[PDB]
């Protein structure tokens, strides 16, 4: 079974240190080997300092949220 | 002066992007030269008018590097036109004069000397370690326009060529306003002004021949020069001539001290208040997707010595041609 969100839906980042803390980003994968600490991948369209777009984190720092509105991040 | 500091940048550049020519395999020597007689010609020359301040202060006139006191001969200053004796005019005006050269133009001639020294070790130091240096031996892996390589092996910022370029350019605008301070002063005191009836004429000139009495101490030239020729732009308001003048004179201050912000500051401290600004316009849904940046490091450093150099050339600026318009009409 899935363990994770759904590939594709929005999820908002829990990671205090994370750029996109609090915001919304898109599942791109979830990796089902329980070996692996942060097996999500979420992708956000705005990139951080360094114009990363894309990060990996683990099932407890990513909740899943509605898709951004006209104006919300 | 300019395209002095344009030639060497683009020296810099050269050897970033092709092979440097043979004289750069022993450039510690060369540069280490030229810190020593940079060194010594800013030593001597400056700490002349130094002595000279601190002398008079004291009371001890017979002390100080003038003229009157000990004096400093400018013995290879010799003439090669051969003119005949005497000045020429022309209707109430002296367009020719000899410049008699004394104490405080050899004083001054070493300052110009040292200023000049001080921008070409600056470029050329830029220039040989553009490569690579003990420091960073990748420079050349780093480009010609970086920031630093890091806060490691002490910390390495401004070792690139674009920074000593940007630090040549400083040193460039030192050199020139001091010449023109040289060149503006010597004229009105010693070439330039009137003539009060072979005859014999007396000269009045507009600075009173004041140079060589008075610019053999930094407080002369700040007094005399900076504070005695600032009437006319200082007080142009009222006067429809120079009102701009004086104007410009005011906004190329506020320029000058502006440049400061960017030249002391660094990029971090610009880029977390650009974050908790943008907090509010997130929070009121103002979303700008073009994600606002603090400039970065090469980019505040350009700024801050375009906006230094254009405020220090802009006052120069208005303060001479006050100065000139005013005495001239
Ligand atoms: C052991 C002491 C010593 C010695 C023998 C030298 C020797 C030299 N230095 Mg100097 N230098 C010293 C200390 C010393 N330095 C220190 C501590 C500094 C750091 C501020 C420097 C910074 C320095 C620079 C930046 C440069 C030199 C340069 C030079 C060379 C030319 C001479 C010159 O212009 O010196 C000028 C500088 C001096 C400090 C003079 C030497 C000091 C003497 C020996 C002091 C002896 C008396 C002392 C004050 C007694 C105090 C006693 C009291 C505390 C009880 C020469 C090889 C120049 C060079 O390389 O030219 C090619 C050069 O550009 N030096
Ligand atoms: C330190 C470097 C330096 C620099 C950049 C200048 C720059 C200038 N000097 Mg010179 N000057 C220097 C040293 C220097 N001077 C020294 C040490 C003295 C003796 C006190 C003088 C005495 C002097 C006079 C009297 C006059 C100038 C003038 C000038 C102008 C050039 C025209 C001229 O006649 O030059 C002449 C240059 C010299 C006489 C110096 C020769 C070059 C050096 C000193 C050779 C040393 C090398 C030696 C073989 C090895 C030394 C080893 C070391 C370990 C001790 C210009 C502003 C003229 C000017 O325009 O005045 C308004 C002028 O009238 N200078
Ligand atoms: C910006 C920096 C700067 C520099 C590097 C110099 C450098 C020089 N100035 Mg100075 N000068 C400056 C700014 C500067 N000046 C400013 C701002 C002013 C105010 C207007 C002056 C006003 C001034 C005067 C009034 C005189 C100098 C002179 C000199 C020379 C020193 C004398 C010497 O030893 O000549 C050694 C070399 C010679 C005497 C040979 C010169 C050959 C000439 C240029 C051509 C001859 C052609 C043909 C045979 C005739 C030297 C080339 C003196 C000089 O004679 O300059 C040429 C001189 O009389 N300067
Ligand atoms: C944001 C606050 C602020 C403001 C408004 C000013 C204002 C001024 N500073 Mg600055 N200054 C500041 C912060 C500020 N400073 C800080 C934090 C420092 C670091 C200590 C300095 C350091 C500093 C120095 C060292 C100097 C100034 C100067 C000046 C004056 C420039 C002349 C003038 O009338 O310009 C305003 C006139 C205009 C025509 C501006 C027009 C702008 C548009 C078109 C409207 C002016 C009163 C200069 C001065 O007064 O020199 C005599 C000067 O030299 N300031
Ligand atoms: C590095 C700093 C920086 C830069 C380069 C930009 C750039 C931009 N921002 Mg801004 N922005 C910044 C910081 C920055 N922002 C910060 C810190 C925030 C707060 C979080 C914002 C928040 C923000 C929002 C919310 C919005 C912008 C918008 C814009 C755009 C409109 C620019 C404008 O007003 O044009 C006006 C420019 C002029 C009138 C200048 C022309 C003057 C003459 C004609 C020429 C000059 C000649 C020259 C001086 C030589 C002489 C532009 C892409 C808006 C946008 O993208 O709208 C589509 C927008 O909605 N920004
Ligand atoms: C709050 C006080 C204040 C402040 C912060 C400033 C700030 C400034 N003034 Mg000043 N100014 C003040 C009060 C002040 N002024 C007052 C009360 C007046 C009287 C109305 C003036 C009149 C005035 C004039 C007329 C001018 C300035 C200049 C400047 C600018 C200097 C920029 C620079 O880098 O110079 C660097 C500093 C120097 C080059 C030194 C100049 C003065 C000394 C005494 C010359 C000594 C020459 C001697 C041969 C030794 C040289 C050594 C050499 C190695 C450098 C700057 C905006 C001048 C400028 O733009 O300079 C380029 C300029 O044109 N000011
Ligand atoms: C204090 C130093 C100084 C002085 C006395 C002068 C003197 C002169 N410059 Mg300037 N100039 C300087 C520095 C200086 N320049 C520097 C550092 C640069 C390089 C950026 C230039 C680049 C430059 C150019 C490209 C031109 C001049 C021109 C002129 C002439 C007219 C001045 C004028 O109103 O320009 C114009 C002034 C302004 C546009 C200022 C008004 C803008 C706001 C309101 C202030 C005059 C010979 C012009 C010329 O030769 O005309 C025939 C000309 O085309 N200068
Ligand atoms: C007399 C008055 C003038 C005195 C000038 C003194 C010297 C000036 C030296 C400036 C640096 C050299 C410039 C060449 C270029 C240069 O320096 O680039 C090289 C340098 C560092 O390069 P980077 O590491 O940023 O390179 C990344 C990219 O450029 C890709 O190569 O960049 C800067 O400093 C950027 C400066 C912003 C340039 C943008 C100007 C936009 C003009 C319009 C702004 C008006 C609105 C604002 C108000
Ligand atoms: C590129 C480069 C650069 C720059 C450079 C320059 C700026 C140069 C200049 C040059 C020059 C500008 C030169 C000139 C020369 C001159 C000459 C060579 C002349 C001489 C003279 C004579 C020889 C004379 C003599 C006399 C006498 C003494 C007396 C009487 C007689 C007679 C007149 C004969 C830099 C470093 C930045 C960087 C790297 C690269
Ligand atoms: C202030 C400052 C900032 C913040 C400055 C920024 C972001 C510049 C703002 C750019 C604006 C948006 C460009 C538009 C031009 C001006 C608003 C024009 C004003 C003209 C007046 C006459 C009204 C840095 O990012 C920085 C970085 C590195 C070293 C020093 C500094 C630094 O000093």
């Amino acid at each position: 079974p899935w363990v994770g969100p759904k590939k594709g839906s929005w999820v908002k980042v829990l990671r205090p240190e994370s750029y996109w803390y609090q915001t919304r980003g898109q599942v791109v994968n979830v990796n089902q080997k329980p070996e692996i600490k942060y097996p999500v991948t979420v992708k956000f369209d705005r990139v951080n300092f360094s114009n990363v777009n894309t990060n990996g984190f683990a099932l407890w720092e990513v909740i899943e949220a509605p898709a951004p509105g006209p104006g919300e991040v | 002066g300019f395209f002095t500091v344009a030639s060497g940048a683009h020296a810099s550049i050269f050897v970033i992007r092709q092979l440097p020519t043979s004289e750069i395999r022993h450039r510690d020597p060369i540069i280490g030269h030229l810190i020593w007689v940079c060194i010594a010609l800013g030593l001597h020359s400056f700490g002349l008018y130094c002595h000279n301040d601190t002398l008079e202060a004291l009371g001890r006139p017979e002390d100080t590097f003038c003229d009157n006191s000990i004096q400093l001969k400018p013995i290879f200053a010799k003439q090669f036109l051969g003119l005949q004796p005497g000045i020429e005019v022309l209707d109430g005006k002296i367009v020719r004069m000899t410049q008699e050269l004394g104490t405080a133009d050899f004083m001054v001639h070493h300052i110009h000397a040292f200023t000049i020294h001080v921008t070409l070790l600056i470029l050329l130091k830029g220039v040989l370690y553009a490569r690579n240096s003990r420091l960073v031996s990748d420079k050349l892996e780093l480009g010609f326009a970086y920031p630093c390589d890091g806060p490691g092996r002490g910390g390495t910022c401004q070792i690139s060529p674009w920074d000593h370029l940007f630090l040549a350019v400083f040193w460039m605008y030192n050199c020139l306003s001091v010449v023109i301070f040289h060149y503006f002063w010597k004229m009105q005191s010693d070439v330039w002004g009137s003539y009060v009836h072979h005859s014999s004429l007396t000269c009045s000139h507009y600075s009173q021949g004041d140079f060589s009495v008075n610019s053999i101490t930094i407080n002369g030239w700040l007094r005399n020069l900076l504070w005695s020729e600032a009437s006319q732009v200082i007080q142009s308001y009222a006067l429809p001539s120079i009102c701009s003048y004086g104007f410009i004179f005011l906004a190329a201050h506020f320029v000058w001290a502006f440049s400061l912000m960017f030249l002391f500051s660094g990029r971090a401290y610009w880029q977390e208040l650009i974050e908790s600004i943008l907090w509010s316009h997130h929070k009121l849904k103002i979303v700008p997707h073009i994600q606002p940046r603090a400039l970065s490091i090469s980019q505040g450093r350009a700024v801050g010595l375009t906006h230094y150099v254009l405020g220090g050339i802009g006052c120069t600026w208005a303060f001479i041609i006050s100065r000139m318009l005013v005495l001239t009409t």
